[PDB]
RNA sequence: AAAGUUGCUGCAGUUAAAAAGCUCGUAGUUGGAUCU
RNA sequence: CAAGACGGACCAGAGCGAAAGCAUUUGCCAAGAAUGUUUUCAUUAAUCAAGAACGAAAGUCGGAGGUUCGAAGACGAUACCGUCGUAGUUCCGACCAUAAACGAUGCCGACCGGCGAUGCGGCGGCGUUAUUCCCAUGACCCGCCGGGCAGCUUCCGG
């Protein structure tokens, strides 16, 4: 049982349930917070630290750059991938796992990325939040190892190597589903949510893309057949010479009627 | 069972869904209270289940979604969750003098002052939150200290410059 | 560059201009950049004609290889996507680099310690370079520029239309120009291509910079 | 700007003009042959017609005038003159 | 004369003195291109 | 139930009108700008002394009605405020011709940078919708032209 750094930051108290608890120094040291860093010193130290041989840290590397999930995930994501590959090359045979990674397939829609499908609190119709649901709701929830995984990175390319995740509750995770940045311009997508330009091409034009994968290995992604997403409505107008409050009057086109007596900045 | 529904406009359906985990949490924890938001009719509903302490706070937890639709932050009505002398009063500008087109416009930018700093000192002197929308006000407070945001607002509106509103609302605030 | 049949675009340029991502430019347009778009494609991002931008690095090319001493030409960028690039741009010709801040009064200060009188100036990015153009503006430099489609031209007398945002297309392009400039200085033949790979150039992040070392 | 031909435009942007502002000014009307479904004679049809232009042998409503070009009914083929 | 503070040469009329509340309208003033 | 009033929200960087000004439905009347035009006439035009038409609000003469509000005024408190309230506010017919009647900015014509929003008319076009509507049409989407209301940007020049 691999812990990442999310169950750190989520109190995941799971030292019960397995015992091959191992993981990375840095993962660990590198927590901000200090409510995590008070609890660590009272948990009892089943935990052992080590580091990954070169070799399959490298091999990581090269299917993390051909699964194209190279440029999301950091270097102590890296760490924890190549150590849950040791822990199960080190207790299972190493036959099991597949590479060369299926192709994806394409399957468009005509919802809007923006439209709030599987979110607690909304109800699209019944869909009902309880306070004993609360706990219950942490993600989209469905043996010797597994791995503590939080972000949706390593969760995919777990489940593209056909590797069995776990999860802060005691079943395994069966299906995968969340939304990514795709670049409509040179064709490269993101799944760090909160970044804004892209990464080859560098333009402000990374769109909502929602991805699904499963535990055989296959992933389907879905695009949206809308055209008031793919418009250059607003996205021209005339320079000046040269936080997050304030931020639906950006959403606006500048070429728009606003008040005649209020002024942008 | 009781329950009480909430309409949501549109200008108030991104801020609803941007914080709406620091909105649900503090009713299903503290008042024990059972809440849903359904998008056919765009309404935020607040029943009441097995597990509710206190049933006679109920209408404080509407409250609390009623303030944040009027354009209040989340931590003020959750202020007005916990205390319970805490009241909402609104109004129109143009319900106390017609004033059309851009005298509507000044007396709005009289209340609110420049960084709508006029606005926020009136605040910080009456220990009330003000938001005013296109025409509307609302206030949030005791009410004394409604009365006294109320009296500012309004000789704001009346023409009274922000200067002596500001001085004499300090020196009443000294009193 | 005067259909002279040698220093015209081959495959192996366009495949790895589209590769890198330079055709494509911002979401804005300047009407005076109107003439290196080649159309306006329906997804919002204007295209950058590939001939055209040839034939500008091929005049800013010969703008530069026109001065004979290499040491007084400054090439400058502020943004980090470009900086170590242009140190090695450096290790092209000589030409002296200022990556980073840009200090006022390099230009018109004499009494300074970083008081500098070059004869070209060559600029990654006019909207962060700002400063460096008003200065130039003062002592008569001339001025070449990588220039995408949303930047203004003023006080720029050869624009290289690209993509400048991101790090691969700066990259590749101070790469290209250095690859010109050396090739028609008199270092480097047309039989061969030059040895250093394009990938050098390019800037690389820290983040990318910890987890490359681990793939050794 | 500050160089351009205005002896000799580029043809796409003189048909882009205005009809009055072009360098020789010219009309973007048309005269055309009307072949009626139930017959086949041939009619001359201005392309912004104002009246409602009858069949000579049929009697039948060619054209239906509009704000701008003339609307043919559903059936009758056009072919452009010259 | 300075005084381009009487302005034909040669002044002004947003904020300094100053454009009629608006439109029609005779007199007066001015009036497209074209003929060896 | 009745009486008179007034047409909220929609209502805007909107539209119309010579300006003052104009917002419940439907019907009638006659005007009107812009657009489209390989129609017609052929200089019929621009500006205003004299002269004429309209001209917010208040006000004045006569008829009708007075719901609300309300100058003056009568009370009570302290020029401010409250209760009551006359003329007036409302309609019809004549006078008055004044406003911060504002863009504190004559009218007509030509030239002189950019952008994209919007109202109307015209044109061209992949496409989606009237539960994969079985061709057209309305509603959207992209682009262009013309006259507009109105913004942002610029070391055009002043
Ligand atoms: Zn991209």
């Amino acid at each position: 049982v691999v812990a990442d750094a999310g169950a750190f930051l989520r109190h995941a108290a799971l030292q019960d349930i397995g015992k091959n608890i191992y993981t990375i120094r840095e993962v660990v040291t590198e927590i901000r917070d200090k409510a995590t860093r008070r609890r660590l010193a009272v948990l009892p130290y089943e935990l052992r630290f080590k580091e990954p041989l070169p070799e399959y840290v490298r091999l990581v590397t090269e299917f993390s750059k051909k699964t194209g999930d190279y440029p999301s995930l950091s270097a102590t994501d890296i760490q924890v991938l190549a150590l849950t590959y040791q822990l199960e090359a080190e207790f299972v045979g190493v036959s099991h796992l597949k590479q060369e990674p299926q192709k994806v397939k394409v399957s468009s829609s005509i919802q809007h990325p923006e439209t709030p499908l599987h979110i607690s609190g909304f109800h699209l119709p019944g869909g009902w939040i309880t306070p004993s649901n609360i706990k219950q709701i942490q993600q989209e929830l469905e043996v010797r190892v597994g791995c503590l995984t939080t972000d949706f990175a390593m969760q995919n390319v777990l489940l593209q190597m056909g590797l069995h995740v776990l999860a802060v509750n005691g079943m395994l995770i069966r299906e995968a589903r969340s939304y990514i940045l795709r670049c409509h311009g040179c064709f490269k997508t993101t799944s760090d949510m909160s970044r804004v330009f892209c990464s080859h091409c560098g333009n402000k034009t990374l769109k909502k893309v929602s991805v699904t994968v499963s535990d055989d290995g296959t992933l389907h992604m879905h695009f949206s057949r809308n055209p008031k997403v793919l418009n250059p409505r607003g996205l021209r107008y005339s320079l000046p010479t040269p936080s997050t409050l304030g931020a639906g009057r950006r959403r606006l086109n500048p070429n728009a009627s606003r008040k005649k007596f209020v002024k942008k900045r | 069972e009781e329950t009480r529904k909430i309409p949501v406009p549109a200008n108030r359906y991104t801020p609803l869904k941007e914080n709406w985990m620091k909105i649900f949490t503090p009713i299903v924890e503290h008042l024990g209270l059972q809440i849903r938001f359904n998008l056919k009719s765009r309404n935020v509903e607040i029943r009441t289940c097995k597990e509710t302490k206190d049933v006679s706070a109920l209408t404080k937890a509407a409250d609390f979604v009623k303030a944040f639709i009027l354009g209040f932050q989340v931590e003020d009505a959750l202020a007005l969750i916990r205390l319970d002398d805490l009241f909402l009063e609104s109004f129109e500008i143009t319900d106390v003098k017609p004033l059309k087109g851009d005298h509507l416009s000044r007396a709005i930018g009289r209340i609110a002052g420049k960084g709508g700093k006029t606005k926020f000192t009136i605040e910080n002197v009456t220990r009330t939150r003000i938001v005013l929308a296109d025409v509307k006000v609302h206030i949030l407070g005791s009410f004394q200290n409604i009365k006294m945001a109320r009296t500012a607002i309004c000789n704001l509106i009346l023409g009274n410059p922000p200067s002596k509103v500001y001085g004499n609302i300090r020196a009443v605030a000294s009193r | 560059s005067g259909a002279l049949d040698v220093l015209q675009m081959k495959e192996e340029d366009v495949l790895k201009f589209l590769a890198a991502g330079t055709h494509l430019g911002g979401t804005n347009l300047d009407f005076q950049m109107e003439q290196y778009i080649y159309k306006r494609k329906s997804d919002g991002i204007y295209i950058i004609n590939l001939k055209r931008t040839w034939e500008k690095l091929l005049l800013a090319a010969r703008a530069i290889v026109a001065i004979e001493n290499p040491a007084d030409v400054s090439v400058i960028s502020s943004r980090n996507t470009g900086q170590r690039a242009v140190l090695k741009f450096a290790a092209a010709t000589g030409a002296t680099p200022i990556a980073g801040r840009f200090t006022p009064g390099t230009f018109t200060n004499q009494i300074q310690a970083a008081f500098r009188e070059p004869r070209l100036l060559v600029v990654t990015d006019p909207r962060a370079d700002h400063q460096p153009l008003t200065e130039a503006s003062y002592v008569n430099l001339p001025t070449i520029a990588l220039c995408n489609t949303d930047s203004p031209l003023r006080y720029v007398d050869i624009a290289i239309p690209c993509n400048n945002k991101g790090a691969h297309s700066v990259g590749l392009m101070w790469w290209m120009l250095a690859r010109e400039v050396l090739r028609m200085r008199g270092t480097i033949s047309r039989e061969h291509p030059w040895e250093v790979m394009p990938d050098l150039y390019f800037y690389r992040d820290p983040e990318e910079i910890e987890k490359e070392e681990q793939a050794a | 700007p500050l160089a351009k031909d205005l002896l000799h435009p580029s043809p796409e942007e003189e048909k882009r003009k205005h009809k009055k502002k072009r360098l020789v000014q010219s009309p973007n009307s048309y005269f055309m042959d009307v072949k009626c479904p139930g017959c086949y004679k041939i009619t001359t049809v201005f392309s912004h017609a104002q009246t409602v232009v009858l069949c000579v042998g049929c009697s039948t409503v060619l054209c239906q005038p509009t704000g701008g070009k003339a609307r043919l009914t559903e059936g009758c083929s056009f072919r452009r003159k010259q």
